[PDB]
């Protein structure tokens, strides 16, 4: 279900406590695992800009509460290399939570949104009002 | 001031419905699409013994066989479906073979799938049963029966 | 003796050496090597050698821009090193006894020997590796001040950064520019070979042309690209 | 008229393409399955560019533009922004924005004569829509949503809406606007209206996952439908 | 007993043993096949590796997302004297 | 569209054989062993399903 | 091929040199080292820091 | 009521009007003609039973105008043709039969799938 995106570093592994841009209620995002990761003896599968992760709501409204449901990272604090040369990293880590086909839930993203995150999604990129 | 009637048609079918946070799509435009399954598994595996004919509970335990009302509650705990969205609506399994080692059940949910629309759908699962020894029961077969 | 060779031996090399007076390296001594002919029938690849003695080889006769070449070098050394930076093997934890960097079980009861494929500490580096597919970006001459413009930076500079590069000096010769790392450290002897199979795929045949070259100083953190125009930024200083 | 097509595998052509009276701007990682939905449709009208805005193909969310002014953000390298000097025709003017709300399609809701922008943008770009596109600007929002660009598709004729919009805010809308609004949902009840779709007077494209009802509604208030090659010969 | 966690295996088996070279010049194992029917040219060189600098080139490659873009990549410059012959050497074919 | 004359022609090659009960090969339809040697040259031959 | 300013100081980056930092209210900053972006983060004031151009430029050098 | 047209999507073509349309509308619910039979090869072997769906997933219209060199230029015994635009299988001619999705039977007919075609009311618009 996801396109093809160019390899960024991977700064957010399983345990992560995320915050959450868009206003559907919830305040943080728990990540859990990362859909289309990979497999190695005690490595801890890690999520990246743009990445589909598995996510529960730890605070926030309590209908949202105790049931696992996906999401897409929009921000990330850990530095990562774009092609054109220039090392960007955001202040904090930020998560929205979205379908398992991928439309989104939330009604408008405060914020900026990450740029290669913008253009894997299209959906992202219509409630996204400030990209990079 | 022009056109402003102006609706919430549900998709596909024509029915104006309400403009306002509900359903989506005429509560019967929606009752064909969703699909409230959607993780529950198609197959399982029970473990019997072909020495004492008795069933096993995951755990440990050894609950007998009658195929009615007690062992088709200890077949609804193995069925890896979660107490999330059925609570239950109704089982029965079909007859189809004595010796061939498969169980078929169907079954009801009656789950959940917007924020207001209660919904039931129904399928049928097909247990493949697994034969290996009653360690209480390979037991006699050792001399060392009484204890 | 020539004649012996036309008549007989079916493939002939060509003993070659570098001129190492044109090179900033503190060595005296010349460094000799083997190098095949693949021309055509080799009573003609003799009467070319033959011609070419005490003669001088230049670089781009060799080879042109945009082809895949490999490298040929002695790896960087290290001396002895231990098991974990070796092979990559795991730490064991912190509660061990006598060590932790270590590998735990070199192997069961049975076979009674130490196998050959367990990991164990040794030499690591100045190996021998053969690199493929590195693929060529400017093949420069050396008496030339525009090494290091291009047709979209039209500045006059050569291809050395401010204050040389780190321990090897001024590239005042001709040079190759290749993309990517190559086995083997700075003022290593490097032999560079040509591409064994013909490459198609869609990398080989990509042409390219540069936008601008880097030439700030390799010795730290540096911010300018040519002392002409770090005295434009600065201005007027004491000295 | 009303024509349905797809990028890639994606039914939303609002954030791929930007539709005006004038010019038509696409994305260029296509097939050909979808610009010649397109150029079939348009012929040679009006000017058909592929292009990319901030090394991204998401041009529909990130440009705003009408019939005189194309607005683009800040990001654009100017080899992106003096290829689209000459592509499109010397009537539109084309003047890059500095923002801190860059995506300028989910912020300026424009048509030919009425625009809605973000509520939190500044003085300084209000003053220079007027400006570059020749509109009148106004901070408005649909009711529950601060961005009009995804939530809101106008035209000169109509506007499709959002779905969830209460009825007393649409006719203060239609008086603002002066064009009769219908909310509605397009793409098989995708709440997202103003990136389901593309319109113009002529045309107006639309997912392919969007419904019979609902290619009916879309035709109807925009106004856009209106025949001897059809009988029998047996 | 089994392993109890399969894994893959730490290091590469066709790179031994990991001893000192015998000299600082490696050698080339394998010269590409000759042609016969295209004139005399070498066919490998000499030269010595001095540092790295960092380019930026218009990257051309269709179907990818940077198609027309600039791109930074890192790249060795190696100092190449021009090199002077001072022998030949002929090789005949053997069973051995 | 598929024209039986044509039909009959690609039937003999494809559904007009027999197979194997014990190792699944395809075997030709007047056959009396199968001709491998995995399953010891089988008399068990049957008519290849038709559709 | 553009060549930025500092966003602390004063410096050109050329491609490929020092990071960038993108603050939560959605503001682009520039750094040409780890110097001018490790004195960004303890809140130090750049007019008040001798070797930069904003200091220069204040105290007309 | 009034008159209707079923416009082509992706090719926005009128392929048929109204006064055609041999709708068939009843089936038959029996359990021979209701229900889907899937035989085998030997005996009148019945090894599936179907049950019909809910509409009938097909136009049975009249030859047209626009189908007139499709018909006349290599006339086969079955095949399928296109809109005038976008060369789809928009839909097929059959002279055998292939009864409804829902099921009757109909006649050597010209069947027309209601999947990537739709129907618009060529009178006025519905002003809700």
């Amino acid at each position: 279900a996801q396109g093809t995106k160019f390899r960024i570093s991977l700064g957010l592994p399983v345990g992560a406590i995320m915050n959450c841009a868009d206003n559907s209620g919830a305040r943080n995002l728990y990540i859990i695992a990362v859909k289309g990761s990979g497999s190695r003896l005690n490595r801890l599968p890690a999520a990246s800009l743009g990445d589909m992760v598995m996510a529960t709501v730890k605070k926030g409204k309590p209908e949202l509460r105790k049931k696992v449901m996906p999401a897409i990272v929009v921000r990330q604090a850990k530095s990562w290399r774009r092609r054109d040369g220039v090392f960007l990293y955001f202040e904090d880590n930020a998560g929205v939570i979205a379908n398992p086909k991928g439309e989104m839930k939330g009604s408008a993203i405060t914020g900026p949104v990450g740029k290669e995150c913008a253009d894997l999604w299209p959906r992202v990129a219509s409630n996204s009002g400030v990209v990079v | 001031q022009h056109q402003n009637a102006a609706t919430l048609l549900c998709c596909n079918c024509g029915t104006p419905i309400d403009g306002s946070t509900g359903l989506v799509m005429c509560y019967d435009c929606i009752k064909l699409t969703v699909d409230i399954t959607q993780g529950i598994p198609r197959e399982a595996n029970i473990s019997f013994c072909r020495n004492c004919e008795r069933f096993l509970q995951p755990p440990g335990q050894w609950i007998r066989a009658e195929l009615e009302s007690r062992e088709l509650l200890a077949i609804c705990l193995r069925r890896l479906k979660g107490l999330t969205k059925v609570r239950l609506v109704d089982a029965s399994f079909i007859w189809t073979e004595p010796h061939s080692r498969r169980i078929r059940i169907k079954l009801t949910v009656q789950g959940e799938a917007m924020t207001n629309t209660i919904i039931q759908q129904t399928f049928e699962v097909e247990y493949i049963v697994i034969a290996m020894q009653c360690p209480d029961c390979a037991r006699s077969y050792t001399t060392n029966t009484w204890r | 003796e020539l004649a012996r060779i036309k008549k007989y031996a079916s493939v002939v090399r060509v003993l070659v050496h570098t001129q190492i007076r044109k090179t900033p390296l503190a060595q005296k001594k010349a460094h000799l090597a083997e190098i095949q002919l693949n021309g055509g029938s080799i009573s003609e690849k003799v009467d070319w050698a033959r011609e070419h003695f005490e003669k001088t080889v230049a670089v781009d006769s060799v080879f042109e821009q945009n082809e895949m070449i490999d490298a040929i070098a002695v790896t960087k050394g290290h001396g002895f090193e231990g098991v974990t930076h070796r092979w990559g093997t795991k730490k064991l934890p912190r509660k061990t006894h006598r060590g932790l960097r270590k590998v735990a079980c070199i192997g069961a009861w049975h076979p009674a020997h130490v196998m050959w494929s367990v990991a164990r500490a040794g030499q690591r580096g100045y190996h021998s590796r053969t690199s493929i597919n590195h693929k060529i970006y400017r093949v420069g001459k050396g008496d030339d001040e525009a090494n290091g413009a291009t047709s979209f930076d039209r500045t006059k500079k050569t291809i050395t950064p401010m204050g040389g590069f780190v321990h090897y000096g001024e590239i005042k010769n001709d040079f190759i520019m290749v993309k990517g790392c190559i086995p083997g450290n700075r003022k290593r002897i490097v032999t560079l070979r040509k591409s064994l199979y013909t490459n198609t795929s869609r990398k080989a045949l990509e042409e390219v042309s540069l936008k601008w070259i880097d030439t700030a100083s390799k010795f730290g953190k540096g911010r300018f690209q040519t002392p002409a125009e770090k005295h434009a930024f600065m201005g007027t200083l004491k000295k | 008229m009303a024509t349905r097509t797809q990028f890639e595998n994606s039914n939303e052509i609002g954030v791929f393409s930007k539709l005006t009276n004038t010019y038509c701007l696409v994305a260029v990682g296509g097939s050909e399955n979808f610009y010649s939905a397109f150029e079939a449709e348009l012929g040679d009208a009006i000017p058909i560019v592929h292009t990319t805005i901030a090394g991204t193909r998401i041009i529909g969310r990130m440009t705003a533009g009408n019939r005189r002014g194309l607005l683009v953000p800040t990001q654009t390298t100017d080899q992106e922004l003096q290829h689209l000097r000459n592509s499109l025709p010397d009537s539109v003017k084309i003047q890059r924005v500095e923002e801190r709300l860059s995506a300028l399609g989910n912020v300026i809701c424009c048509n030919d004569y009425v625009a809605l922008v973000h509520p939190d943008i500044d003085r300084e770009t209000e003053e220079l829509i007027s400006d570059v596109l020749g509109v009148e600007v106004f901070r408005q929002t649909i009711s529950g949503n601060i961005l009009v660009g995804s939530y809101c598709s106008l035209s000169n004729q109509g506007g499709l809406v959002h779905p969830q919009t209460s009825v007393q805010d649409q006719e203060e809308l239609s008086s603002l606007l002066q064009v009769p609004l219908v909310a509605g949902t397009v793409n098989r009840g995708s709440s997202v209206v103003g990136a389901g779709m593309v319109v113009n007077d002529y045309l107006a494209v639309t997912g392919l996952d969007t419904t019979a009802p609902e290619l009916s509604v879309i035709e109807s208030i925009f106004r856009l439908q209106d025949e001897s090659i059809s009988g029998n010969l047996r | 007993s089994h392993r109890k966690y399969e894994a893959p295996r730490h290091g590469h088996l066709g790179f031994l043993p990991r001893k000192r070279a015998a000299s600082i010049r490696a050698r080339v194992k394998a010269f590409p096949k000759d042609d016969r029917s295209k004139p005399v040219a070498l066919t490998s060189f000499l030269g010595y590796k001095a540092g790295m600098t960092t380019i930026v080139r218009d990257l051309d490659r269709p179907g990818s997302k940077f198609h027309k873009r600039e791109v930074v990549e890192a790249v060795t410059v190696v100092d190449t004297p021009p090199v002077v012959v001072v022998g030949v050497v002929g090789y005949v074919e053997t069973p051995r | 569209i598929i024209e039986p004359s044509l039909k009959a022609l690609a039937s003999k090659y494809n559904c007009d054989k027999s197979v194997c009960r014990k190792c699944y090969a395809r075997l030709p339809p007047r056959a009396t062993n199968c001709r491998k040697r995995k399953c010891g040259h089988t008399n068990q031959l049957r008519p290849k399903k038709k559709l | 091929m553009k060549v930025e300013i500092d966003s602390f100081s004063g410096a050109k980056i050329y491609p490929g040199r020092g990071t960038l930092f993108v603050r939560g209210d959605s503001k682009i900053f520039r750094f040409q080292n780890s110097k001018s972006a490790s004195l960004f983060k303890q809140r130090k004031n750049p007019r008040r820091i001798a070797w930069t151009v904003l200091f220069r430029k204040h105290h007309k050098k | 009521s009034k008159v209707t047209a079923v416009r082509c999507k992706k090719c926005r073509t009128k392929l048929a009007l109204s006064t055609s349309f041999i709708a068939h509308d009843p089936p038959s619910k029996e359990s021979s003609e209701g229900h889907f039979i899937k035989r085998a090869a030997n005996s009148h072997r019945i090894i599936d039973i179907q049950e019909s769906q809910a509409n009938c997933s097909h136009f049975f219209i009249e030859p047209l105008k626009w189908m007139q060199p499709e018909l006349q230029g290599k006339q086969e015994l079955e095949g399928k043709f296109s809109c005038p635009g976008c060369s789809s299988k928009v839909g097929g001619y059959n002279w055998k039969g292939s009864r409804c999705s829902c099921g009757k039977w109909v006649i050597p007919a010209i069947h027309l799938q209601t999947s990537k075609v739709d129907q618009f009311p060529l009178q006025s618009t519905a002003l809700p």
